[PDB]
């Protein structure tokens, strides 16, 4: 946004941009997320807010019969840290925006109750994202 | 000329003397006309369809009407033995068109009513349609001839300049087997007749002298001709438009004056064996058109008292040619005589108690 | 503008005209029905008619 | 031709109206045709001058046992509502204060 007359500055700086971003776009992956999911430790990989990961893949999260959804909601159920639930319900949220048929699988599966039972969570910010999750399914509900 | 036709539910035999004059129900105390209706028996078959076939019927019928309007309009317009002021009253298949609805007859022949009424409808929009053609066709054929003999007319008409000069100019006026010599037909009129026949000569190079010669006239000038050479026509154009001479170029010949005469005779001739049987065609297709609107008229009221009645094909219905204004005395009394079919209630508009329809010229 | 009375009675017409669409769909039925029949009789018989002059 | 049969009430205790706002009393009066064309003439008329056609009713009770499932589910959205407005009125004073 700045100006600068040295060419070595600006020059720097548009290389750190450039290669950067490249590094971003590595980190755009769906087998190393779902690696990331299965491991039971939800590090905050920043795809998770992806919107090319929302639009492009958002379908991969729907491996075997909705695969990668169970295993997230079965780690829903038996972890209640508040960062895997945050990242697992805002995930199931962006997922579950674009589908839904994917909506309704969700309640067949019973993690809908899940996230309303979390909703009483000792921490308020695990109570917020349950709303969210709830809120991105009242859509026609 | 106008016609109500009323119907109702009719659960009582003795209705049929309300349909013809009975006192009792009678239309402004047996001085409106009061007929009886000829009321056909047909066949339904559906219920539900007839919504949308009673819809159709009547975007149909409209249609048939504006066909009928049309012909009639035309038949008006043929500015002889008919017209909308003088001769209106035509002849439906040889009887008066109210004497005709006063004597409504009505034939399944034609149309066997055994076939469903959807059917005799679209066979009936067949000859709608072929008469329209036939009008439409017959009608640009007898146009092409008016407007050729009235353009015809109106080139004959004018003055020798503006006209066709067949009988005026002969071969005798002018000049035969010219070598270089021309004869312009030089109309000038009176306000400087003497001056062309004073200065003909000298109004070109090399005339020919004393070519001072008159063959015709008409309302505006006198014509005259004089004969020059054949560069010294545009010297003469060039001196004598501006004093208030014309040219007036023709070419004479025997069969080219006279075949247009023969051509405006013959136009006449047999435009005329043409209006004869084009008349005929125009009374029978108007009087074809006219029984077949009322016929579906008549299908639709039926149709529609069907609807508005019940399961059992009985009910009655009944023509009127009303009185003078006392059809408002009459729609209060037959409100009197029609609430009770409904008998709970009854803006009306065309929410009546009774099945109505119209018919006019 | 209609009472209970006048609204049953034009009810009962509804049902008694589908009644007399039943007549008129079971007539229907019927005459596919013997046309139908016609129809097989005479296709068996003319396909087994030429079995048999074959083998004849 | 009206001549089916009429299932009316009469619905007191109002609440606000979808499409003004209006905290009017309401009355239904219900009159069905069979008919297939009379019945899409009739939901244009109703659409377009006052009418809300949304259910499908029918024989079967179980669409009212489902209804009755919806109805739970509706309760959990009215807590679901005032919990976010709880919320709502307590961010605003927090960002108020500051």
């Amino acid at each position: 946004q700045q100006k600068y007359d040295d060419e070595d500055i600006s020059e720097d700086i548009k290389f750190l941009l450039e290669k950067l971003g490249e590094s971003v776009q590595d980190l755009s992956s769906f087998d190393e997320y779902s690696s990331e999911l299965k491991s039971g430790r939800l590090e905050w990989s920043p795809v998770h807010k992806s919107e090319k990961f929302w639009r492009e893949n958002a379908v991969r999260l729907n491996e075997k019969n909705y695969e990668l959804l169970k295993i997230l909601t079965k780690l829903l159920e038996v972890s209640d840290d508040p960062q895997v639930l945050a990242v697992a319900a805002h995930d199931v949220g962006e997922y579950v925006r674009h589908y839904p048929r994917g909506k309704r699988v969700i309640e067949q599966l019973g993690g809908k109750q899940l996230v309303m039972n979390h909703m009483h969570h000792e921490d308020q910010q695990v109570r917020y994202n349950a709303l969210l999750a709830v809120q991105k399914l009242m859509v026609h509900n | 000329t106008e016609f109500w036709l009323i119907s109702a539910p009719g659960e009582k035999t003795c209705q049929q003397t309300w349909e013809k004059l009975h006192a009792a129900t009678t239309k402004n105390n047996n001085l409106a006309v009061s007929s009886k209706f000829n009321i056909p028996d047909l066949k339904v078959g559906t219920l539900d369809v007839l919504v949308g076939l009673s819809d159709e019927l009547a975007k149909l019928d409209a249609f048939v009407e504006g066909v009928v309007k049309k012909v009639a309009q035309y038949m008006a317009d043929v500015l002889e033995d008919s017209k909308d002021k003088v001769q209106e009253n035509l002849l439906a298949s040889g009887v008066d068109l109210v004497t005709y609805i006063t004597r409504f007859q009505w034939d399944m022949a034609k149309y066997p009513i055994k076939q469903s009424l959807k059917n005799i409808s679209e066979i009936i929009a067949k000859g709608v349609t072929q008469i329209d053609n036939d009008l439409k066709s017959r009608a640009s054929a007898y146009n092409n001839l008016k407007g050729n003999l009235q353009n015809l007319e109106r080139k004959n008409a004018g003055s020798l300049l503006t006209r066709s000069l067949a009988e005026i100019v002969k071969k005798d006026d002018f000049v035969l087997d010219s070598e270089y010599l021309v004869t312009l037909l030089v109309v000038v009129p009176k306000l400087n007749h003497n001056d062309w026949i004073k200065q003909y000569e000298t109004l070109a190079e090399m005339v020919v002298p004393r070519s001072s010669n008159v063959l015709s006239e008409d309302q505006d000038s006198y014509l005259c001709n004089v004969t020059l050479f054949r560069k010294a026509v545009d010297d003469f154009r060039h001196k004598a438009r501006e004093n208030k001479f014309i040219v007036r170029d023709f070419q004479y010949n025997e069969e080219e004056m006279k075949a247009d005469k023969e051509e405006m005779t013959r136009l006449s001739t047999d435009k005329k064996k043409q209006f004869g049987p084009l008349v005929r065609w125009l009374k029978v297709n108007f009087s074809e058109a006219f029984i077949a609107w009322i016929h579906i008229k008549a299908l639709r009221v039926f149709v529609e008292s069907v609807l508005r009645y019940g399961l059992p094909v009985n009910f009655q219905a009944m023509l009127l040619q009303p009185n003078k204004k006392s059809v408002k005395k009459l729609r209060e009394v037959l409100h009197e005589l029609y609430k009770h079919l409904d008998s709970s209630a009854a803006s009306q508009q065309e929410y009546y108690p009774y099945v109505y329809y119209k018919i006019d010229c | 503008a209609l009472s209970d009375a006048d609204v049953q009675k034009q009810i009962k017409h509804m049902m008694a005209f589908i009644e007399q669409e039943a007549n008129e769909k079971a007539e229907e039925i019927d005459a596919k029905a013997e046309e139908e029949f016609n129809i097989e009789k005479g296709r068996l018989v003319q396909t087994q008619r030429l079995k048999i002059m074959e083998y004849y | 031709r009206g001549n089916v049969f009429l299932r009316q009430a009469e619905i007191e205790n109002p609440l606000e109206d979808p499409v003004t706002g209006d905290y009017v009393h309401k009355s239904v009066f219900i009159i069905f045709f069979q008919g297939d064309q009379l019945k899409n003439r009739v939901k244009k008329i109703c659409e377009g001058f006052r009418a809300s056609l949304y259910p499908c009713p029918e024989t079967p009770q179980e669409r009212k046992e489902m209804a009755s499932g919806v109805n739970t589910r509706i309760d959990d959205l009215q807590m679901v509502l005032n919990q976010t407005e709880d919320h709502r009125q307590r961010v605003l004073q927090a960002a108020a204060k500051n």
